[PDB]
């Protein structure tokens, strides 16, 4: 009688400390490599924000109207998605979008901003709602008559809810300085933004742009976190493009940059722009910027790990 | 592997071995016959298995988005946030290899050991009654049928009963 | 004659790389949970700021009178402490924290600044010593008469030490324009601030804040690194905070922030807000933003090593 | 274990065995007396101890504070910085998760080798004058009082002086 | 016959998982202590930048004409490198170092601003060619005359490139006022900049600082990466440093800071200020801050894995 | 080690031993030769080679500068990237010290089950004409003549041609 093991006609290599490509009876992949080229959002609220920006959905350009007060668990980014209609930009845009992202989605509130001796109705063709418009929740403020002193003015908000107010307030810069005089009157302009934890000064500067959307002039959207209870005051003479709203965040998601379609028949929690990584292994070979709950990037293509002993044939 | 079995002093394995990892071939007057051993089979593929169970874990942690694939973010801050991330990667795949590298060499090495105690096992079972070829056989000197046989096999051989016969 | 091993009654439960709950004779635990709620200072000349702010001490608001030039191996933040005393904010705080928790303590120096033609005596019943003061290490400087102008005035300060002088100044927003021309005089103010490394432009924005300790006004303070040998130039006309002294780096020393009581009874190098991390196990779930000599936090309760055999019971 | 003695032919652990970790069970005519190897036992612990010895160090690395817990600081920085934390702490869990379970492997691993050289030792010592139950027992054939078993435990025991009754 | 194994006299003491200097046979270092105190450089086409300044590269000093479209694999800086030579500083200047240290170098193009009614020739005694000159690859826009005011203008470049084109512009802060207003006229000066994806404006603020190079002006050098098709625009009515030519990025290389020689004659891939580590071992404790194809860093001196069995003389 | 061979039941290595990792001491009628096995000798050397070639490897992974030597970037941000790589140091700086250790304890065992395969190799080629000292020696009772061991020590030993008189 004698005593033996199991072997087969071909085996599968792998490496071990001590030696490389030995013959294993069998062996398992450790390393993910197969994608699912769709966003799989079975069983998750999903906000596709397509042409709507993510920073849009705070300050409302046309098409951001849906999206004003989303609810979300995943928030999914387009390449074709606009934060504008006039043209502009967000100061420290990044940031803001790192904030919305995990948000869950936004609330919105009214700020209760009155104004009299000013006109309140500023708009735009580049804010197409059949015809010239704005952004929603914003208000262009000019003087009443063309050149006429846009007054020193005082506008406060006091955050009564329990959790920080999203406040965006937006600077106007005219492509001339002949065009600031007419729709706020001349001279230097001012809008200091101060609360608790918060200072900081802004004066217009008109100048030619290219021209984007036809338009040479820009408007700078800024953004603060009013705490519970605190206060926020904008001092302005002009210039200032003023939140009608507030935003308040809803709780807690995940937002995903994709260029490929949402899937609510596939069920994962982990995406890259090309879909999605379902997988039980370990590690993954597709995207290092993967994220959600992923398995570790890794630079190997594959890890074999043996599941039998030494293959040794006759 | 360490323990000098599989790929050691037993020459081969057996590609007709299709339902165990270990078994005996035993001759005798009727011939021939092969049977697998359950119990070391089952020892090694439950080790195996709890390797398997620990690698295919879910890690709960969520991490999100730092950068900017439709918009870069600001260059310097960028340039960290790669770097960081590259550095990440070079810890992750040197441990994904290491970790594979020495389970492997682990795997190997305690397959080989489950056939070193079947086999050390069955010698002390027939005690002085036999005296081991050294290729994984026992020269049985006492001879038994196919039942006897199945007594080394399921652990029912009594050494005594066949004792004198066996030395002399 | 028999070969044994022993065993007992009721082992413990460890894992391995094939097996989950394995009994074994004796193990033991390698992740630390257990916190001394004190911050074990035994042995080192520690320094608790209180109310104190940690910037406060380089330009000296009342509650920092005691720590103009504190000397320190440890030192605490509270969750009380102040910076300021007239409300305002440092420019690049959080970087100017982490050098003077590391700093060791702060030399004082004055900086030889001498006026005339002004008034240098500004005050506030915000910063009160028995009366409206004033920061300790700061010097207002103001227009003589009510309305009167501030001259254009240029003050320089030469490190001649062989160690980085730490130089901080203050830019003054009054409440409002009319209150800036009273105390300065009219027009645009500008401060230039110039070194061998550095360069900055400052212009005050007068404007309603929210009240805080009564005003609406703000001092922004701002700070800068002069190396030995190097030279400070400022470049004023009104709305400057004038530094009087300059501060220097004592040594070395670690910075903590923490809600307990200091205890010289019991010694630690392992701190996070509730106490102290006494240990010598490589790892600790206690707190992952720990600092000093730590063991590395894991995200595990648990991980017992075992320091025995197998246990097979009878 | 990868040697098959402990939790392998040897059936149990003695809970009696209080004195050591290794031991001798022994029976002649006499009666039952039982034993610990010293040798045997202050081997495993010194190997067990060598391994505390390392684990319980020094990381003489000091970290600073890089973000504030009274007062935040800015988010972008503050999301870096807290993506970097968390990355760090996937890697010190896994680490500390991998070390334990290799290391407790081995301790088991070691324990059990620790017995087969203590098992193989005397079945040399006894030479021919014994063959093996197969339960970690040696069936002796001569038979010797407390003073000659106390032989085999300090090897002190000569297997020549026993040589020729032994085998008859 | 007997079985033996080989030993040594005088063995290499070595550590387990369970011993600390138990003696092997033969065993062999991991990590790697020497240094090679050169730039090994064989096979790399190589700059060594030495008294220019990488950013001087883009504008031109004169220290930095000899490097105004170079090429290369490794980029060399040194510590008497200068950017500049009217003082003056970049703003982001460590961000633009990163991208031209990998840019493979620079490759340069007119971008055809035509002027009329003001002087072009700007020049100082502190660029000096022969006598009184300025940046090679910008210009110095004055008045005519003294005094005269310098009339708002717009300049626009279009990148019809298919690269990035990289913009530097400059503006001048003068020592006085009046000082200002000699050069370019009085009044407050704005320089606006914007692009599809950038906005933003400058004011100058002339102002005393402290006399390098005999001149307590200085000069700000500002930056931006222009998009292929995408235009940048300047309105300007003085203090504008103009941009004569825009740089494009070569290819890839890698920069290192190093005080050693060039070698020619030794190839590496792992630099560090002292010189090269050539290894082919898995770990340094040479420096931590090395770059290129390193070995990774560790703090220990020494880990030395066996190679042969355990030594046992007699 | 694991095997208790090295340093365990074998008492010494042979400094006279300049040929070989293992090896034959034998003792006739002749006197005394010492000879190398090639076999076990180039066994070990292969595998402690395999483990120098995995770590002797290229890391094609380039990393670029993050901060700067002559002019020191700004300090929050700089405080990010020292507090950063010393972390990854920590990371690297452990791993190396594991990573050491791990393979220096599996280096020793290996060499030390080198050694007992070549051990129990031989036992059984001798078979019953022998009986083992416990020291590594085998006493041989059959006494041959160089040519004979040197059948030993190329495996070319015919156990039955000397098996009658081995036992008598
Ligand atoms: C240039 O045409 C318009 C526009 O549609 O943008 C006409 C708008 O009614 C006008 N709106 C206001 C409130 O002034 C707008 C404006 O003059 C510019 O956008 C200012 O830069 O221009
Ligand atoms: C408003 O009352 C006071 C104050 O106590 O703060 C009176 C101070 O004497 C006065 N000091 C000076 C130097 O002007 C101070 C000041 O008018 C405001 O703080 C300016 O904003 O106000
Ligand atoms: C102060 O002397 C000079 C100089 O050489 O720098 C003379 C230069 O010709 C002059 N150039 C111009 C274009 O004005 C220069 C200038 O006045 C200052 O540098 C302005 O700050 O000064
Ligand atoms: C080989 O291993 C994999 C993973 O353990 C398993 O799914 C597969 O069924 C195995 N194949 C055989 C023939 O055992
Ligand atoms: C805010 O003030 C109200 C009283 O008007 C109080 O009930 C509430 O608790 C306060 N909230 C916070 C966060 O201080
Ligand atoms: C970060 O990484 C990506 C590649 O993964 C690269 O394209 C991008 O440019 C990097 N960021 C910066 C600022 O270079
Ligand atoms: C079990 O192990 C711990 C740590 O090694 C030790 O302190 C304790 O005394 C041990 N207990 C026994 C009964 O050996
Ligand atoms: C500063 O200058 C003095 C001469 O006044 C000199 O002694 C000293 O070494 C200099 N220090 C530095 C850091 O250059
Ligand atoms: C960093 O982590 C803490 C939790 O550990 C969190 O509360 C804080 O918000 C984080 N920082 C930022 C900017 O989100
Ligand atoms: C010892 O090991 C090193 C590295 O493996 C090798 O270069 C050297 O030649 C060895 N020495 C001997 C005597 O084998
Ligand atoms: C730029 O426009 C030209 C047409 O003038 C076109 O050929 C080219 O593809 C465009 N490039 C990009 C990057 O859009
Ligand atoms: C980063 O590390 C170096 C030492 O390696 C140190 O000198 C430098 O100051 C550090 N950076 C900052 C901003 O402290």
């Amino acid at each position: 009688i004698c005593l033996g093991h199991h072997a087969v006609s071909n085996g599968t290599k792998v490496n071990t400390l001590t030696e490389r490509g030995v013959e294993v009876v069998n062996a398992t992949e450790t390393v993910e490599r197969t994608n699912i080229p769709r966003i799989c959002s079975k069983g998750k609220r999903t906000v596709d924000l397509g042409q709507c920006g993510l920073l849009g959905t705070i300050t409302g350009p046309p098409q951001c109207d849906q999206f004003l007060e989303f609810s979300a668990d995943l928030i999914i980014e387009r390449r074709e998605g606009s934060d504008v209609c006039y043209p502009g930009k967000f100061v420290n845009e990044e940031a803001l979008r790192q904030i919305l992202r995990e948000s869950g989605g936004i609330d919105k509130e009214a700020m209760g901003f009155t104004y009299s001796g000013i006109r309140t109705n500023g708009a735009t063709s580049a804010c197409r709602r059949s015809g010239s418009s704005f952004y929603a929740e914003m208000k262009w403020l000019l003087s009443n008559t063309d050149n006429a002193a846009f007054p020193q003015m005082t506008k406060s908000y006091k955050n009564t809810r329990k959790s920080p107010a999203l406040i965006v307030w937006g600077i106007h810069h005219s492509k001339s300085t002949a065009e600031q005089t007419t729709l706020y009157g001349s001279g230097n302009k001012l809008v200091t933004v101060g609360s608790s934890n918060y200072q900081q000064s802004f004066v217009p500067s008109p100048g030619a742009r290219p021209q984007v959307n036809g338009l040479s002039s820009r408007i700078d959207f800024h953004w603060l976190m009013l705490n519970p209870n605190d206060t926020v005051t904008f001092s302005f003479n002009g210039a200032f493009i003023a939140p009608d709203r507030a935003s308040f965040l809803r709780g807690k998601s995940m937002g995903i940059q994709s260029g490929v379609q949402v899937d609510a028949n596939c069920e994962g929690d982990c995406y890259h722009s090309g879909g999605t990584i379902i997988s039980n292994l370990p590690f993954q070979n597709i995207d290092s910027r993967a994220v959600g709950k992923c398995p570790r990037y890794v630079k190997q293509r594959s890890l074999l790990l043996a599941t039998g002993m030494k293959n040794v044939p006759e | 592997g360490l323990f000098g079995a599989i790929a050691g002093f037993i020459e081969n394995g057996w590609e007709g071995l299709i339902d165990g990892w270990y078994g005996f071939r035993h001759q005798n007057a009727q011939g021939e016959g092969t049977a697998a051993d359950y119990k070391s089979t089952q020892s090694a593929i439950d080790q195996i298995t709890g390797k398997l169970n620990r690698l295919i874990e879910k890690t709960n942690q969520q991490f999100e988005l730092i950068d900017n694939e439709f918009n870069e973010v600001e260059k310097q801050i960028g340039n960290v946030i790669n770097w960081t991330r590259d550095s990440i990667t070079e810890v992750w795949s040197y441990n994904a290899e290491l970790l594979v590298a020495m389970e492997n060499q682990h795997t190997i090495d305690l397959a080989d050991s489950e056939m070193d105690k079947l086999y050390e096992r069955v010698k002390r079972q027939l005690r002085e009654n036999a005296e081991e070829d050294g290729t994984g056989c026992f020269e049985i000197f006492h001879k038994c049928d196919d039942d006897c046989m199945a007594s080394i096999r399921n652990n029912t051989y009594d050494h005594s009963k066949y004792r004198e016969e066996a030395m002399q």
